[PDB]
């Protein structure tokens, strides 16, 4: 349990919101449970949101040589789940964020995280 | 007016775009140097897998016997049965 | 008044060391080096040693192939550069008779080559 | 007629696995995907080279575990941890198995430059979902 | 024996087992002694805690694993340890 | 020298023990560097000699002032703003771009 | 083969210990006869010992609620607390004025170069500036496309230098020299 | 060891466009700018038209990363229609469904 309390005052992270893009809603909401209970026993305030799915549909030909009238159509289901953390500490950041980041799913997982750190003007 | 023109000049000097009034046919210069050319992009020059490390390592590993490719087995065998007669 | 606290600084391993402290050893499982398939579990100590030395064989066997052909693995893709993953060069690159070539052959531990060129 | 990934009906003696049996219209309605890489989502760059490496892995492991891969592989890709989970049969010797595991374990690490891990899963006989 | 098994369990001192042959000798002797003077319930508890997770029993131990059961007259455990040995 | 580094090697051998867990696989993988640094900063390594914001976009220190009222100096404003709005090139390739034009502009 | 560890395993045996890390299924390890796959007409969903469908499922076996709770006993070491900066947004605005957007885009595979991860945008309030009278007019006319009127927020964006920290430097430098040029009275302010 | 000669012909095109990109870039801007004299460009013209005709980014044909087919390529995966159909229909390309809207 090496801790190493070092020197300078905190970076004061406001609204570290994680936008989770995926191909599978069942992985996304299992992830929601894993992060919601982790934030519950972490003490950090979490909220849930569902940024709406985008389908990238596109058309190709079906036959190799001719018959342009007979076509195939393929689609991508991109779904988003927003997990916005508000009022969290800089030390609180690279331990929760880190736990989740390492314990990310596979190809159905992105973790786009925006950070609004506060500060004083100069 | 003149104040709007030179206020845009002050803002340009501040933020870092071109200061004096220029036209679009020359502003294409700063847009150029601001982006990469068609050939310098990562995807453009890395379009094809070089195919040599790939296929030649397959050659060497098959000749070391750690890789069995059924396709080369076919051509090996067919070329033998063709060299028997051709 | 803001009690703005100082950030305690961690290394890159301490979280995962605390995670091992979370997962104490499984009293019912074989060591993680072996696979979990019931056909591939070693049954005896001799069989386990045989499997481990076969795995170590496969390791210096890939090292031999990769060091014999470094040209097929020169393309780095990971950022940052991982010099423990780039191939090792064992052939002396300095062919002229020089003390730099002596240092190169000593570093490559080529005893006979170092003696001959000395 | 559509002939894409449809094993046609023989005479009722053709062993076939869940994967081969399902046709492309069941591609995530009943089957799912055999390779889990993130590049085909909305915003990402490198999906093309992920697929170029994907077909490579399928054919390398096909030619390197010669005639023992029961059904096709699961090339998942989380972090820099590429994984080649397998369903390999129970015919070759375990020392040979551990050897080709190690050989691959290190060779794809030095080809793709990241952690590559093979978690074999030995099976007695090639499975049959239905006889077509 | 329990004292230095405790010294082993202090922190990372388990690392100072080192190689597999030393590990097998260490745990073989520990289990011999557990069978020779411990009570049969804690011997079977150490059996399930150590085998096969810590080490693979050597041929001799098998015989000894039994002598303790014969002394304790717990011959009902014979089929399961036989199955484990097989 | 070779004796102290060889003592380091042998100390590593006498403290090399089996991995015994999937977490310790990641321990060794970070320890070597094949595993990524987590959490990631999308800019690990990638220092650019401490460019720090004034070499990249204020090219006046490399401008090498000619008479400023000339069309050439206008060009240098235009090309300077282009290299300022370049984020893909670093300061060193910006200054070799400048010297290309400097060399050639003189060449004429 | 071998009789599996599944029926060797009993109840009250620690599952965080059984699965430490994220790993694909391994049904021999798994003590659950979980069945997957559209069944046959007069049959059941396919068994557990050989399925590829049970392999291709992400597999959140490694992280069970109790594993979360015990995981963070240790993960609790590494956190301070926030001050009484209050949930009140006006209170944290008074206490710490500016706001900055500085994000990462984590991918998955060989590299971590996503260039668009250098986007840095800065939002500041003039009611938190407090030292702006007629010098405000200056700031507005200077920043043309920013300052939406309904909320009094200035948003300056930098994506001009490759690194995120010097982008943060460009936000703060442009803020302070915009501030100093706004408080710089110039000779043509009267002939408006 | 390239799928065909035409693919190998572009791999050559790609290479020497990528190496010969800076020189062309410099003289070309100099072309479409309005600052230098009408005659001060005629010279730069020579350099460009004289810079070799296998690096001009007008000859780059985004062909197939697996099987040289010029027309019928989808850029996002660098694959032709029928090869992308084969992989997405065998189910080794994640996320690609069959469009049923
Ligand atoms: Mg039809």
């Amino acid at each position: 349990p090496v801790v190493t309390i070092s020197d300078e005052p905190d970076i004061l992270y406001k609204r570290l919101s994680v936008l989770v893009k995926g191909h599978d809603k069942a992985v996304l909401d299992s992830y929601e449970y894993f992060a919601v209970l982790a934030a519950k026993e972490l003490g950090i305030s979490i909220k849930v949101h569902e940024p709406p799915r985008k389908i990238e549909r596109f058309t190709l030909l079906q036959s190799v040589h001719i018959y342009k009238k007979h076509r195939v159509q393929y689609e991508m289901r991109t779904l988003y789940r927003c997990l916005e953390l508000e009022h969290l500490t800089g030390s609180t950041a690279d331990v929760y964020l880190e736990y989740i980041q390492r314990n990310l799913p596979e190809g159905v997982a992105m973790e786009v995280t925006k950070t609004q750190l506060e500060q004083l003007p100069e | 007016s003149e104040y709007a023109f030179r206020m845009s000049r002050l803002s340009a000097r501040l933020f870092g775009e071109v200061t004096r009034p220029t036209n679009s046919k020359s502003m294409k210069v700063v847009k150029l140097f601001s982006e990469l050319p068609l050939a310098k992009k990562k995807e453009t020059y890395d379009w094809y897998p070089n195919h040599h490390t790939y296929a030649e390592l397959m050659q060497t590993l098959r000749f070391l016997g750690l890789y069995r490719d059924e396709h080369q087995d076919f051509m090996d065998e067919q070329k033998r049965l063709k060299k028997l007669r051709g | 008044e803001v009690v703005i606290p100082k950030k305690k600084t961690w290394d890159k391993v301490a979280v995962l060391q605390a995670l091992a402290s979370t997962v104490n050893r499984d009293t019912t499982a074989v060591p993680y080096v072996f696979q979990d398939d019931p056909y591939l579990m070693p049954a005896s100590s001799l069989e386990s040693r045989s499997f481990l030395l076969a795995k170590k064989s496969g390791e210096n066997v890939a090292k031999f192939i990769i060091n014999s052909y470094p040209k097929y693995f020169q393309k780095d893709i990971a950022e940052p550069h991982i010099p423990c993953l780039m191939p090792e060069y064992f052939e002396p690159q300095i062919k002229d008779i020089s003390e730099a070539a002596l240092k190169e052959r000593i570093e490559l531990r080529k005893v006979k080559a170092s003696v001959d060129m000395f | 007629k559509n002939r894409a990934a449809r094993v046609r009906v023989s005479k009722g003696d053709k062993p076939v696995t869940y994967e081969e049996a399902h046709a492309p219209h069941y591609i995530a309605h009943r089957k799912g995907w055999l390779s889990l890489h993130t590049g085909n989502l909305d915003g990402e760059d490198h999906a093309a080279e992920r697929t170029v490496e994907d077909v490579f892995l399928r054919k390398f492991m096909w030619g390197t575990f010669p005639g023992c891969l029961a059904d096709q592989l699961v090339l998942k890709r989380r972090g820099n941890q590429l994984e080649i989970c397998a369903v390999v049969l129970r015919q070759l010797s375990p020392h040979k198995y551990y050897f080709l595991v190690g050989y691959s374990e290190t060779l794809l690490s030095y080809f793709y430059k990241c952690p590559v891990r093979l978690h074999l899963q030995t099976v007695p006989s090639k499975v049959v979902y239905k006889y077509l | 024996a329990y004292q230095v098994h405790g010294l082993l369990k202090t922190g990372d001192n388990w690392k100072f087992i080192g190689p597999d042959q030393h590990r097998n000798f260490y745990y073989s002797k520990f289990f011999d002694l557990i069978c020779l003077m411990e009570q049969i319930d804690v011997t079977l508890k150490w059996y399930e805690d150590l085998i096969p997770s810590a080490y693979f029993p050597h041929s001799q131990t098998m015989i000894h694993l039994l002598q303790a059961l014969d002394v304790a007259n717990r011959l009902e455990v014979i089929p399961k340890i036989w199955k484990d040995s097989k | 020298s070779l004796w102290d580094v060889e003592f380091a090697k042998q100390l590593a051998t006498v403290n090399e023990q089996p991995l015994q867990n999937g977490f310790e696989e990641l321990i060794q993988w970070t320890k070597e560097g094949k595993l990524w640094e987590f959490p990631i900063n999308n800019e690990a390594g990638f220092d650019d000699d401490g460019s720090e914001f004034h070499e990249h976009i204020f090219l006046e220190k490399h401008l090498e002032s000619f008479p400023k009222q000339g069309p050439i100096r206008h060009f240098m404003e235009l090309v300077t703003c282009g290299l300022s709005k370049n984020p893909y090139l670093s300061v060193k390739q910006k200054v070799e771009h400048i010297e290309w034009f400097r060399n050639y502009f003189n060449e004429k | 083969a071998l009789p599996p560890r599944t029926e060797k395993m009993a109840v009250d045996q620690d599952w965080p210990s059984v699965y430490p890390v994220a790993a694909p299924f391994k049904p021999s390890a798994v003590p659950l006869p979980v069945r997957m796959g559209y069944p046959v007409k007069k049959g059941v969903p396919m068994a557990k010992e050989g399925n590829l469908e049970l392999l291709k499922i992400p597999n959140f076996l490694h992280l069970t609620p109790v594993a979360i709770k015990k995981h963070c006993e240790a993960l609790k070491d590494f956190c301070t607390e926030w001050p009484a900066a209050l949930d009140s947004d006006e209170k944290c605005e008074k206490h710490f004025p500016i706001e900055i957007d500085s994000t990462d885009y984590v991918s998955s595979g060989p590299s971590v170069r996503n260039p668009r991860a250098r986007v840095v945008v800065l939002r500041v309030k003039l009611s938190s500036l407090n030292l702006d009278d007629h010098a405000k007019k200056k700031l507005i006319k200077l920043v043309g496309e920013r300052y939406c009127k309904t909320t009094d927020v200035l948003t300056i964006k930098t994506d001009r230098c490759p690194l995120r920290r010097q982008n943060y430097d460009y936000a703060v430098y442009l803020l302070t020299v915009l501030y100093h040029e706004s408080w710089n009275t110039e000779e043509w302010e009267k002939s408006k | 060891h390239y799928v065909d000669w035409r693919m190998w012909r572009d791999v050559k095109r790609r290479k020497m466009a990528y190496e010969y990109a800076d020189e062309r870039l410099r003289i070309n801007s100099l072309r479409k700018n309005t600052i230098l004299p009408k005659i001060l460009q005629d010279v730069a013209d020579e350099e460009i038209a004289a810079l070799p005709r296998d690096s001009c980014p007008v000859r780059i044909r985004n062909r197939c990363v697996m099987t040289s087919r010029p027309r019928g390529v989808k850029r996002r995966w660098r694959l032709s229609r029928i090869v992308f159909r084969h992989l997405a229909d065998h189910g080794q390309l994640s996320g690609i469904q069959r469009a049923t809207w």
